[PDB]
């Protein structure tokens, strides 16, 4: 049961970058591609993410996606980056212009070929596929518009398949680019359609997660793409381990995700301390929930406590009791009721993994599908319906050859998500 | 092709938590406890 | 006399692990097969033959098989400490899991596994003297348990017909919840489970974590523990038919003594001596404590309280050194007591058996060891509750179609949830009329 | 006299894995306090 | 049952400091945190006031808050000063500039939900929780204003559980501040609400105890806060450790207020006795009791013998006959008649302990509620008179935002609750 990754634009392979060295590092494959392991538990899953080449080496799916080499160039010049297999670079010769229709329209048909064969040469290589895995920054771009083209061709493609996503979005408190709204809003209207499951990640919570927890005097993007590595290879432990209670991709989607379109969630993981304070607090269960479900922890703008859980899950990594899990999800379930959706008896899906992370004792990561995401696309629709009331720059994007009537819908289907999300969360039972 | 899955050891088997406390019936025990089971068919 | 074991899932595979430690720990087969000489006392009897098969080279191998969907548990088992007891052919495993989802087992995967399956049952059943019956362990919660195992139930049941399935099934505790879905699966199974079988055993996890925190000394138990006390009950049902005593009981005298009519085939398990060693020096442990200690609720493996309903049938199995003019003290006690209460039209309310073989002790276990034991399982009017209680959340989820889209892509018809649904609230319809006196006064 | 017997024992075995486990608990817990001492060691590195 | 403490302002943290060294010199808690004591009886108590963290450590169950991090700063600088959790300190930027309404309207709704967080998180934990205790000075700035608050705010939201306060109140002499009567009379008025039982100590009680009774030559204020941890750790000590008649905190207030209003008490310590002195005279019960009702002893400027005794209580530490307890509480009560209030047939409760505290043989603590508590207010209340009919000072209050409407309230309630006292003092058979 293997995943092919996909990495897209800058953010995805600097991100792609440091997933990489994580799992590599958890597999214990050197970066000339060696195995020199010291458990077996390491080599008897490594198929899920590695092919073999010949006498001793592994290969790592992933295809790499960009229009500009400087960016492929640098992660050629990584630590790691020998490891990645030649023919799955896919580069043009002029970039995206930071335009939506670039990337989607003149560029993107141009390119799209090339990613297409690559993906269908990895895909048909694996014995059972399993979902699919993309990186991309919704506020860019080529990572939007090349992205969304590509995951709509695979979802052609591939309808029985997974289709994953994990996507960085444009902060309101601090923009790097004036037209992030348009990238945005046409890129929401892509994946509501096409995605099964969607994360999102704001990188003001990012920043205020290592500044209060880490307390990092100079946090670098570094430290931002290892965040996001920890998630990422979180959410998939229980593929490649044993485990007392088993889980799975789409088992998890299945537990979330009440209806087709609800299919946005917030991520965070628990047990971020320096390990200087961890000697003031011992880790538990009840620890690792506490922290777990604290607004501090969790990689949204938005907080929970301005709308209700519909649903959450929590995968755990250690060597633990089962009935310590099933008492602390009941015990937070009944102390805290108000804020759990009333007509669902149990919110929370558990899963217990035996192989934690090295170094740590123990680990949670959560999965939260909460109706207070409907805050980033509010505020991202005040601010494209600011800019469109004014025709605002959009001579570029009608000059590819977009029809005006593409905005309105785009944006009409996002008010549309936003009123959906708006209905449940009305805290009164009425 | 599926190569054939390879057999642990015992340290290995220890790791994870059904077979540490199987291989805690099989090998960590006195003298005195391989004697706790008996057969007592027939005899009254 | 042999029985066959079918583990289906994955709280199947692990039950069936610790059923088998214990089964290969009473008999005295080491991990590998082979039996050892110094066991031997001049003859042997073939008590083993209800569990295992000979060769001919002398190595012994079980008679069952490990039903998976996901690999990982399955292989598990491959790769684990008894490779070599199990044939490597018996232990079945296909690509990907049913996800939660009793019509992924159902509909789209398990016909793609389901034959495979049916030709080791025949392979198992060509090679019996007479089988007696079937073990199936498995839990109504989660998707392969659900869809695979009602499959395989209706298939075996038209293949071999009159010939008893006995089930051991684990339900959805009334508030420890681990799946969202677990409403849907469980109705869907008990609609299943009411055609096509003839005793079905109730448990819910909640009362053995109960039971392990405040009759046993632990502050952190995990499913070990709980497929042990699981694995010393079967053990106990099945020692009748293994060892000598003054009153066997053949797996038939359970259904003729304990079923009044056809539906009415649900029963509550409780165990007496579960005791600590240092606990186990404080207390003596006659016959007369430990059947009052059955009877109460305490000491259920179901979370339903039995004074809220009247029983219909009682079946005691006594194991160990114990003589029948104490039962029969005893059982006369337990009749005099004014809060357990017979319907009126069953005068005779109890079954009893003996056997000389006391309960087995595993080296790493946490029950003490003790001389006797006795085991109860019996027909009472208070499972009505569990279904209710089941209902109401079905409903809940259902009037809304919380998450019927999966299970309708899935092959399946939206009426089968109100099909299954009425179905359900006839069997509650069913415990209120037999719990109710008829009088014929002038 | 066999079932006393039988008793005895099993506190015995209880009492032996009661003691090993304490000792593997210790080491544990000194190995994490040496293992903090050591992350102490990059307060230098800032400071060079 | 455990007690959670919380420090507020620099009395409270220096307070605290030395209260946190004695409790942790009688347990054998070493300034790393590790238990290296000597006997059972140590150890099986210890949960009361300290949590568990991992690998070996306690940590002390204790909330510190200033608004200038300069005492802060110099507690985190002491010996003892690592034992504590670091997330356990909370601070501002700007200080209470010596002004309630300030610390209770500005800077205190700006900081006291991290406060409450925090007091929340170390609550919640407890397996079951008795009791808070707080120490501050009402004199000051944050002090009284953010610690009146939070005593409203923990008192909405755990109304079953204790409250239980020490208190330091302006000398009527030797003031530090010209606007004392202000934060003095509005954190009474919060007291007499919020309060379940309130203890008052005079700075110039301290002095007296130690110039007269020690004959310190130049003493410091490490004396008087060594003098107030050894009175507050010795209230407690019947909870924590076994004897012939337990006690609780519980059982001492349930005792001594008859009626809801009337729960401020004096307090002192009987073997205080300077080393010169101390080879002339042994321990004795006689000695005790004779020292603990002298008014040399007593940490409050009233004078019992102005007054009459509602009730009393007795903690005894150490191993000592139950005879002796009873007789000289008898023939105390039977000689000093007069002083005793006639409708309660006996005045005194009772406790003893087996363990003293470290280095004396015996011990007793006593608590006490008698009338001539009304001379502190009163005496605070004429000044506090005398400037609000010039109106003194008022510019800063009312620019904060204060209406002056709360002045005569608070003033009215102050002078009703001495009038309360007053009628109880007079009170007759009839
Ligand atoms: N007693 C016991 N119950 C278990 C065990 N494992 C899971 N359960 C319970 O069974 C239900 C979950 O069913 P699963 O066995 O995980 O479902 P499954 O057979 O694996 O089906 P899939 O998830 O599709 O593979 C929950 O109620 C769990 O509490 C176990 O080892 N022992
Ligand atoms: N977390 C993270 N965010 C990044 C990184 N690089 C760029 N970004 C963010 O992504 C957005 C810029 O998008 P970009 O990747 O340049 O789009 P592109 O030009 O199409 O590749 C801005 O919000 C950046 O802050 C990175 O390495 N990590
Ligand atoms: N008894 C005693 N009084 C103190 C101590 N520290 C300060 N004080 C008194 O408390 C008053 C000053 O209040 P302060 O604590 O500075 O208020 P803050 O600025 O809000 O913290 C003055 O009357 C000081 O004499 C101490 O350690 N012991
Ligand atoms: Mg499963």
């Amino acid at each position: 049961r293997e995943i092919v990754c996909v990495q897209a634009g800058q953010c995805g392979n600097q991100i792609g970058s440091k997933f990489w060295e994580v799992i590599s590092d958890e597999h214990g494959v050197d970066p000339t591609g060696t195995y020199q392991g010291d458990s077996d538990l390491q080599l008897e899953r490594i198929n899920v993410y590695f092919d073999e080449a010949t006498g001793g080496r592994y290969v790592p799916r992933s295809v790499l996606i960009d229009l500009e080499p400087g960016t492929m160039d640098s992660v050629r010049a990584g630590p790691y980056g020998q490891i990645f297999r030649p023919d799955n670079f896919i580069f043009g010769q002029s970039g995206a212009g930071n335009n939506w229709a670039k990337g989607h329209y003149t560029e993107g048909a141009e390119l799209i070929d090339s990613v297409l064969d690559v993906c269908c040469k990895e895909a048909e290589s694996c014995d059972c596929l399993q979902g699919f895995q993309i990186c991309h920054s919704l506020g860019g771009g080529t990572g939007s518009g090349m992205g969304t083209l590509l995951i709509s061709k695979l979802r052609e493609q591939y309808p029985d398949r997974i289709m994953m996503t994990f996507s960085i979005i444009p902060s309101p408190k601090v923009s790097d680019t004036v037209v992030e709204p348009y990238n945005t809003t046409l890129s929401v209207h892509q994946l509501v359609e096409n995605s099964d499951e969607s994360m999102c990640i704001d990188n003001e919570a990012l920043y205020d997660i290592c500044f209060r927890t880490l307390k990092l005097t100079t946090p670098t993007f570094g430290d931002l793409n290892h965040l996001v590595s920890a998630v990422v290879s979180g959410v998939t432990c229980c593929l490649r381990f044993p485990g007392q209670l088993n889980s799975d991709l789409r088992k998890l989607a299945v537990n979330l995700v009440p209806f087709p379109r609800l299919h946005f969630f917030m991520m965070g993981f628990a047990p971020l301390t320096s390990r200087g304070s961890q000697q003031y607090r011992g880790l538990s269960v009840p620890e690792l929930t506490q922290q777990m479900f604290d607004a501090k922890n969790m990689m949204q703008a938005a907080d929970p406590r301005h709308g209700r859980y519909l649903t959450a899950s929590a995968l755990f990594r250690g060597r633990m009791s089962t009935k310590e899990v099933d008492e602390q999800m009941l015990n937070v379930q009944n102390k805290n009721s108000s804020y759990f959706i009333e007509w669902i008896p149990n919110n929370i899906k558990s899963s217990v993994c035996d192989i934690p992370p090295k170094g740590l004792k123990m680990a949670v990561t959560f999965i939260g599908n909460n109706t207070c995401i409907q805050e980033m696309f509010r505020r991202v629709g005040e601010q494209f319906t600011l800019m469109f009331r004014r025709k605002a720059f959009l001579h570029w994007y009608t000059g590819e050859g977009m029809d005006e009537m593409e905005f309105t819908e785009a944006e009409s289907n996002m008010n549309d998500l936003v009123s959906e999300y708006q209905q449940y969360q009305d805290a009164t039972i009425e | 092709e599926t190569k054939p899955m390879k057999p642990k050891t015992s340290e290995v088997i220890k790791m994870t938590v059904e077979g540490s406390m199987l291989q805690t019936t099989l090998t960590q025990l006195t003298d005195a406890e391989q004697t706790l089971n008996t057969r007592v068919d027939k005899k009254p | 006399r042999e029985a066959i074991c079918i583990h289906i899932g994955q709280a199947g595979c692990q039950v069936g692990n610790a059923c088998w430690e214990l089964f290969c720990l009473e008999h005295g087969i080491q991990p590998d097969g082979a039996m050892p000489s110094d066991k031997t006392i001049g003859v042997e009897d073939d008590a083993f033959n209800t569990f295992f098969s000979e060769t001919g080279a002398g190595k012994h191998v079980p008679r069952a098989v490990f039903l998976d969907l996901e690999p990982t548990v399955v292989d598990e088992v491959r790769t684990g400490t008894y490779r070599q007891l199990f044939h490597p052919e018996q232990l079945i495993s296909g690509k990907e899991d049913a996800a939660n989802n009793y019509a992924r087992g159902h509909y789209t995967i398990g016909k793609e596994i389901v034959d495979l399956c049916l030709d080791r049952i025949r392979k198992l059943a060509d090679n019996c003297t007479g089988l007696q019956g079937f073990l199936v362990y498995h839990a109504v919660g989660g998707g392969t348990g659900s869809g695979l195992g009602a499959l395989l139930l209706e298939r075996l049941s038209v293949d071999y017909g009159k010939k008893s399935k006995l089930g051991y099934t684990v339900y959805p505790s009334p508030q420890v919840s681990t799946a969202v879905v677990e409403p849907y699966n469980s109705v869907l199974s008990t609609h299943s489970l009411l055609e096509h079988t003839d005793v079905a055993a109730m448990l819910d996890n909640e009362a053995i974590y109960d039971l392990t925190r405040r009759n046993l000394d632990i502050e952190r138990p995990t499913y070990t523990n709980l497929n042990r006390l699981i694995g010393q009950v079967v053990s106990s049902l099945t020692a009748s038919l293994r060892f000598d005593g003054a009153l066997n009981v053949d797996l038939t005298e359970f259904q003729t003594n304990l079923v009044p009519y056809p539906r009415i085939h649900f029963v509550l398990t409780s165990y007496a001596p579960v005791i600590s060693a240092e606990k186990a020096y404080h207390e003596q442990l006659s016959v007369s404590e430990i059947s009052n200690a059955v009877f109460e609720p305490a000491s259920m493996m179901t979370k339903c309280d039995p004074r809220h309903g009247k029983y219909m049938a009682c079946c005691l199995m006594y194991r160990g050194d114990v003589v029948p003019k104490d039962v029969n003290a005893a059982v006369a006690t337990i009749k005099t007591k004014r809060t357990i209460q017979f319907v009126d039209w069953s005068p005779t309310g109890f079954k009893c058996g003996i056997n000389y073989q006391p309960p087995t002790v595993v080296p790493g276990g946490d029950l003490a060891k003790v001389q006797r034991a006795v085991c109860m399982i019996a027909n009472s009017t208070a499972i009505a509750e569990v279904f209710a209680r089941i209902d109401h959340k079905f409903d809940l989820m259902y009037s809304k179609r919380a998450f019927v889209h999966w299970y309708v892509g899935e092959g399946m018809e939206e009426g089968e949830f109100s099909e299954a649904r009425e179905d359900l609230a006839a069997l509650e319809k069913d415990y209120e009329e037999v719990g109710a006196e008829s009088a014929d006064m002038d | 006299q066999a079932v006393v017997k039988a008793l005895a024992a099993q506190v015995e075995g209880n009492k032996m894995r009661a003691e090993q486990h304490q000792l593997e608990v210790k080491k544990e817990n000194e190995a994490f306090c040496r293992a903090v001492e050591e992350e102490r060691a990059a307060e230098a590195q800032k400071k060079m």
